[PDB]
């Protein structure tokens, strides 16, 4: 059950890229959902600050 | 989509057309002794990391290397190689010329296996005159080496109705290769005797040769 | 012994060398065809009948008067192993009481 | 050569299973558990020097009929499409092996658990069991007993012979092989024969294989009635003293009185009996035992599909579109036709012709009573106990007594030469 279709691709960016999501009619409990952020969260961790003002 | 560990991309393809067979002649044969042009047979392969080369890759002609390396007499260099590749088939191409009269002989097919022995045996130093009588083919390429019992083991021979053919090396490894992680891989074709081949017409003789033979 | 980045090229050298010569100058293993199974049959338990299993490759002669050759696969051991011995022996490390 | 392996189980004679139980299946597997016969079988029938006769196995063609019975029946567990071998049993029966070298009785857990049910004239392919697809050697060994069982099997009348003659096939060892066989009994060649195959396949074009088709042809071709003492092909031919008899002797001899002319060119037929009397004679089975065992190393002219049953057309590599046809005699008629061939030939004479014929009418009588009294003791049987419902011997009808193309295959075979 497949399609005819070549493996076309992108190429290398050394950059992080925005992104913007959309939603859906979709609904949970969010109890539920920071269970398993935290799960997947890779803090604790050391950030750089930056400036406040310039 | 899932293959024990590798992952496929959910979509195909395939080629769709395939070219065409070239017959292999005396003239191209001297072409490639020649050498002269970059249209020697042979690509050199380099190191990922520090841009050096480190092997060779070989064609046509020169697909016969079977012996121990030091009977060949290689430098450790690519281009004191290169240099003595060319002088060495310089003068097997004259010495096959004499044999066989350029004007003669020049529509005529080459025997393959024939070739690659013959441009080994030269390199190692063995008495490669036997060969020569085989350089055209005749009646067919398998039938010619099948019905000549009077041949060097040293590359081939035959049982019954089928012949049994050393596979020579694909790469030819210099000296700088170290096994590194950017060392490009050989796949284990730069070894003396990695495999052996077998020749014939038909493939039900093949298997029923294979019925006696250990697998 | 099994994979050679365990041992350092730098601090035992000699030993890298002894371990690439053996992993990649072992004699190959062979067989030949033997007997005549139409009348006596065969007794070959694990491996096909007709044929007899060697750990050195064999190969027939052309000639009925031979004479010296040095291209079998033994002398080519020997001469491996002479080269090694060559290597620490002309050490500078081992020559002070010689 | 040969390509394609497939072979034809048998086919109920209108009973709910096999034709084989219990009771005969330990008979068959007293002196050995190897479901393989066909050695056993040459031991049974005593080199045919008299008339084989046991209580579970009245004839030979029981035998023949009773070993095809058992293989069919039980090489359908490791054929089913999940190719397992120990899981369960037919008939109190289970295989050793993922390399099916015997069987044995089942263990008390798989006795507790129900048997396998088998279907009547299935078609099976050798490549699909795995373990037969690895090892090709043990592939042909046990391929040459399931050609054998595929012969008899195919029709509903007796088992298929092939007769083949052409100039070529004679050679040097050939001939200095043939040399050694004079003064044997035909029996004798083919318990060597089939011995000899056993240990070591043939050849496409072997020694052997051209050796067993010429005396298959010497055989048929004696047997007809155009070749005798007098009138002999290359001085070889086959003689009988006492033709007509119960259990006729055939011995290869040599003479140098003439020799036939023969047409040059390559020529074969396919050729069987349909009169239950090959239940009795022991050359016929031979012969289409030697067939079965050359089938394995070389491949036969298709057999049209209009000689066969219907279930069994269009099998792969052994009926056809427009092969050759089945030519079926029986017995009775051919003594007559030998008889009319040798008298027309001169050699004999009329008084000779009526001795051999009133000895055959005696043995064609002696044999037909034996064997509807069998059939009948097979039917009380089969009433009484529902539960085993067994076959001795392949069925017949009252139909295939009489005579049909007996004169069209004996034309047909003196016109071979």
């Amino acid at each position: 059950g497949m399609r005819i279709s070549a493996l076309q691709s992108l190429s290398d960016t050394p950059s992080p890229v925005q992104w913007l999501p959309q939603y859906t009619i979709d609904q949970a409990a969010m109890d539920e959902g920071d269970l398993m952020v935290s799960r997947l969260t890779q803090l604790p961790l050391r950030p750089d600050y930056g400036n406040i003002w310039v | 989509a899932n293959v024990w560990g590798v992952r496929l991309a959910d979509s195909l393809s395939s080629p769709t057309i395939e070219t065409r067979t070239r017959q292999y002649t005396l003239h191209d044969l001297c072409s490639d002794l020649d050498a002269n042009p970059g249209r020697e047979p042979w690509k050199p392969l380099r190191n990922q990391r520090t841009n050096n080369i480190v092997a060779v890759q070989l064609f046509r002609p020169l697909q016969g290397l079977v012996l121990d390396t030091q009977l060949y007499g290689f430098p450790g260099a690519f281009d004191d190689w290169e240099r003595f590749m060319r002088e060495k088939l310089r003068v097997l191409k004259y010495e096959v010329l004499r044999i066989y009269p350029i004007s003669n002989y020049s529509n005529e097919h080459v025997n393959v296996f024939v070739a690659n022995a013959l441009v080994g045996a030269f390199l190692s130093n063995q008495a490669f005159y036997d060969l020569l009588p085989l350089l055209i083919i005749n009646d067919t390429m398998i039938g010619d080496l099948l019905g000549t019992g009077a041949s060097l083991s040293q590359f081939f021979q035959s049982h019954g109705d089928v012949l049994e053919v050393a596979a020579g090396r694909k790469y030819l490894q210099m000296e700088n290769y170290s096994n590194d992680d950017d060392d490009p891989p050989l796949f284990a074709k730069d070894l003396s005797d990695y495999a052996k081949a077998f020749y014939s017409d038909t493939y039900e003789v093949l298997d029923r040769f294979f019925w006696t033979h250990d697998s | 012994f099994m994979n050679i980045q365990l041992i350092s090229p730098i601090d035992a050298p000699i030993l890298r060398q002894w371990a690439e010569i053996i992993h990649r100058y072992w004699p190959n293993p062979s067989q030949i065809r033997y007997g005549a199974p139409n009348v006596f049959g065969s007794a070959n338990l694990f491996t096909p009948p007709e044929v007899l299993l060697l750990p050195i490759d064999h190969q027939p002669a052309n000639v009925t008067t031979p004479t010296l050759d040095f291209t079998n696969e033994l002398t080519n051991w020997r001469a491996r192993v002479c080269e090694l011995m060559k290597n620490l022996v002309d050490n500078q490390r081992y020559q002070p009481g010689w | 050569a040969r390509a394609a392996f497939l072979f034809k189980t048998v086919g109920f004679g209108g009973l709910q299973n096999v034709p084989i139980n219990d009771e005969l299946s330990s008979h068959l597997l007293r002196a050995g558990n190897s479901p393989w016969q066909l050695t056993q079988f040459l031991d049974w029938i005593s080199l045919g020097r008299g008339l084989a006769t046991s209580a579970l196995v009245p004839t030979a063609g029981s035998r023949y009929y009773q070993m095809s019975c058992l293989l069919s029946g039980t090489l359908q567990i490791p054929f089913r499409p999940n190719h397992r071998w120990g899981d369960i049993r037919f008939l109190r029966l289970v295989w050793s092996a993922p390399t099916l070298d015997g069987l044995v009785v089942a263990p008390p857990q798989v006795l507790a658990q129900p048997a396998l049910q088998a279907q009547a004239d299935r078609v099976y392919d050798c490549d699909d069991y795995p373990f037969l697809a690895r090892d090709p050697r043990f592939k042909h060994r046990v391929y040459q007993q399931l050609s054998a069982v595929t012969l008899l099997n195919l029709t509903g009348f007796g088992p298929i012979s092939y007769v083949r003659v052409d100039e070529d096939m004679w050679s040097g060892d050939v001939n200095q092989l043939l040399m050694n066989y004079f003064g044997h009994t035909f029996a004798e060649i083919a318990y060597t024969l089939c011995q000899a195959s056993a240990n070591r396949p043939w050849e496409y074009d072997g020694t052997y294989a051209r050796m067993t088709q010429i005396v298959l042809s010497l055989f048929w071709l004696s047997y007809v009635g155009v070749i005798h003492q007098q009138n002999t092909y290359r001085t070889f031919y086959f003689q009988c003293n006492r033709r007509g008899d119960a259990a006729e002797v055939w011995i290869l001899s040599c003479s140098l009185n003439h020799s036939a002319q023969i047409r040059p060119g390559n020529r074969s037929l396919f050729v069987m009996p349909t009169s239950p009397d090959w239940n009795m004679d022991v050359n016929l089975i031979l012969s289409s035992t030697l067939t079965g065992c050359l089938c394995s190393g070389s491949q036969l002219p298709l057999i049209d599909n209009n000689s066969v049953p219907a279930v069994s057309r269009n099998i792969h590599g052994w009926t056809g579109r427009a092969g050759n046809q089945l030519h079926g005699f029986q017995v009775r008629r051919m003594v007559t036709e030998f008889c009319d061939r040798l008298r027309r030939d001169g050699v004999m004479t009329q008084a000779q012709q009526n001795q051999v014929e009133a000895l055959a009418d005696q043995t064609q009588q002696f044999k037909r009573d034996k064997l509807e009294t069998w059939a009948r003791e097979d039917d009380q049987y089969n009433q009484a106990h529902p539960n085993s419902t067994m076959f001795r011997t392949k069925p017949f009808t009252n139909a295939q007594w009489g005579r049909g193309n007996t004169g069209a295959t004996s034309a047909a075979i003196a016109a071979l030469i």
